[PDB]
């Protein structure tokens, strides 16, 4: 376990220098002795003693949110492709609904996604096979009624 | 809201077209996925010395993590634990040192 | 299974919460519990809940 | 007359982009990746903002 | 030395696709109009690395081979060699270290693959080493200054590393010209024409006059 050091550390850096630290007045100059202490201690432990001193296992992941072309996820099965109807859709966790078409925008090598000024998705590229696609919104209007005196 | 109506021309609502199927895509990566190394491995590094690992191009499955004995902690910032089985990721790391 | 109450209580989905005892999120009652771990302890263990 | 309404119908739509403090602008990720229990927090202040 | 920098560096914030657009957005660019040291070769020393390297070189022989970054450069730090004609890229990162004069007579990756344009953008953050690269052929053959024009980059390689950084040098080929310039958060707006690619930039810290672009 470390227990001196001039500062503290950014997120995310390890550090396994050997300078002493130099806690005293008087230069250390690289010896160890009195207010020279050396960085590094260590822990015991004893099966008898109490689980507040007991050790633990401990174990951290991280993640980065569909950024880039995907690796890993579930067993979820795929399915034949369909288009030219009004359906439901799931790429790659981003779900919608509307119509697919083919279409000709050209994407270079690293993208994945398409935008427009509402920040909504317009384009997609199926991970399955490389071809562009993209999603328009499934038809809807307004209905009035005209009538004359009941 | 009245059981009378004149003559002339109303606006009540509007309609919109209903879809009929639905339809999901994903990459077709058959490899198992190696969590066994990590959680179950025997000797655990230095905290000092931290160790970590880099997981890629595999199909997870995260409910087998309940096969251990009572956890002290298990707990999550950001995404709820019930359905990480719902989401793509694209590179993972793993941290584990003793405490 | 004690803090199984928490499924037998509204919230998160689950197994004993959705398909042995379900309470909806508006619903208005109280769940009190009290450790039977004292009692229903026998040797071997204890076999007589499904 | 023809110019300004035209961008007072523009900016509405540009309004549709800003986050109101909330997680993520898209309506759906919330509903993706939080629990029923707690989105709820998080659905009002878009509901208000617009 | 030093020398007008006219109007370059400018890199892709995202990997998202737009069109047809006017955008807005804050990163670590490189300000316009600002002074570059300048070089020749035989005068190469090791440079600060303080927020970020722009890095841009002239040369038709490929004496420029590698660079090495680190703090103390007691033989515990990364470097990074090449060994390229024109468009073939191989990428070694080990923590291998010569001598205190290098020349040409976690290796956590590793890949093998007048008229020349060479320009590089390196950022570090969070424990990330990003790398954006950026190869054009130039027409203009020598003159006084840096070529004109406008260009956009793309990105290339991510790297975990995570080390404090302080220093640099650079690894030159023995038995061409090159600059360095240093980073600085700013805000631009850029314009994304009909076919998706980037053809202007505009600064609002520069110009009383460009404030009011910026701002209308
Ligand atoms: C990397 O470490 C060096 C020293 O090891 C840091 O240098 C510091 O620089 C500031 C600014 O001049 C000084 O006030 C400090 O005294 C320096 N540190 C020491 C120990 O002398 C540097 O800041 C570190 N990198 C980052 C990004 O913080
Ligand atoms: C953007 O790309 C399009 C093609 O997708 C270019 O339009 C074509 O230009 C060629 C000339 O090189 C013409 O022969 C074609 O008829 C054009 N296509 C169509 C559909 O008319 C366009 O020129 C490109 N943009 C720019 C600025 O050059
Ligand atoms: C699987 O995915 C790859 C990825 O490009 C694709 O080339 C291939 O056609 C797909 N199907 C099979 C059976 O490999
Ligand atoms: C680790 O080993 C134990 C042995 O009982 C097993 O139950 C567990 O599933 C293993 N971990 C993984 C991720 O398979
Ligand atoms: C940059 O350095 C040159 C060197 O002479 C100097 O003339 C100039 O004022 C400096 N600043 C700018 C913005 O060019």
């Amino acid at each position: 376990y470390r227990l001196f050091r001039k500062s503290n550390l950014k997120p995310f850096e390890r550090d396994i220098s050997t300078e002493i630290y130099q806690a005293g007045n008087k230069p250390c100059n690289g010896v160890a002795g009195f207010n020279c202490y050396f960085p590094l201690k260590s822990y015991s432990f004893r099966p008898t003693y109490g689980v507040g001193h007991q050790p633990y296992r401990v174990v951290v992941l991280s993640f980065e949110l569909l950024h880039a072309p995907a690796t890993v996820c579930g067993p979820k099965k795929s399915t034949n492709l369909v288009k030219n109807k009004c359906v439901n859709f799931n790429f790659n966790g981003l779900k919608g609904t509307g119509v697919l078409t083919e279409s000709n925008k050209k994407f270079l090598p690293f993208q994945q996604f398409g935008r427009d000024i509402a920040d909504t998705t317009d384009a997609v590229r199926d991970p399955q096979t490389l071809e562009i696609l993209d999603i328009t919104p499934c038809s809807f209007g307004g209905v009035s009624v005209i009538t004359p005196g009941t | 809201k009245s059981f009378t109506v004149e003559k002339g021309i109303y606006q009540t609502s509007n309609f919109r077209v209903q879809p009929t199927e639905s339809i999901v895509r994903f990459p077709n990566i058959t490899n198992l996925c190696p969590f066994d190394e990590v959680f179950n491995a025997t000797r655990f590094a230095s905290v000092y010395a931290w160790n970590r690992k880099r997981i890629s191009n595999c199909v997870a499955d995260y409910s087998v993590l309940y096969n251990l004995a009572p956890f002290f902690t298990f707990k999550c910032y950001g995404v709820s634990p019930t359905k990480l089985n719902d989401l793509c990721f694209t590179n993972v790391y793993a941290d584990s040192f003793v405490i | 299974r004690g803090d199984e109450v928490r499924q037998i209580a509204p919230g998160q989905t689950g197994n004993i919460a959705d398909y042995n005892y379900k309470l909806p999120d508006d619903f208005t009652g109280c769940v009190i519990a009290w450790n039977s771990n004292k009692l229903d302890s026998k040797v071997s263990g204890n076999y007589n809940y499904l | 007359v023809v110019n300004h309404n035209a961008q007072a119908l523009n900016t509405l739509v540009k309004q549709l982009s800003s986050k109101f403090g909330a997680i993520s602008s898209v309506l759906n990720d919330i509903f993706s990746r939080l629990d029923p229990p707690e989105a709820e927090v998080q659905i009002d202040r878009l509901i208000t903002g617009r | 030395a030093y020398t007008n920098s006219f109007t370059r560096g400018v890199y892709y914030p995202d990997k998202v696709f737009r069109s047809s657009v006017l955008h807005s957005t804050q990163d670590l660019f490189l300000p316009f109009f600002s002074n570059v040291t300048w070089f020749h070769v035989i005068d190469n020393p090791v440079l600060p690395f303080n927020d970020g390297v722009y890095f841009a070189s002239i040369e038709k022989s490929n004496i420029i081979r590698g660079w090495i970054f680190g703090t103390t450069l007691d033989s515990k730090t990364q470097s990074l060699l090449i060994v390229n004609n024109a468009t073939n890229v191989v990428i070694k990162v080990c923590e291998f270290q010569f001598c205190n004069d290098p020349f040409l007579d976690n290796c956590t990756f590793e890949y093998v693959s007048f008229k020349n344009l060479r320009e590089f953008v390196f950022k570090n953050i969070d424990g990330y080493f990003k790398i954006y690269s950026k190869h054009t052929p130039i027409i203009v053959e020598p003159e006084r200054d840096l070529p004109q024009g406008f260009s956009a980059l793309e990105p290339l390689v991510d790297l975990p590393i995570g080390i404090n950084i302080t220093r640099f040098q650079t690894l030159l080929a023995l038995h061409a010209a090159y600059y360095v310039g240093y980073l600085q958060p700013r805000t631009f707006l850029l314009k994304y024409n009909e076919n998706g690619t980037i053809t202007d930039a505009v600064d609002c810290a520069l110009d009383p006059l460009s404030e009011t672009k910026c701002t209308l």
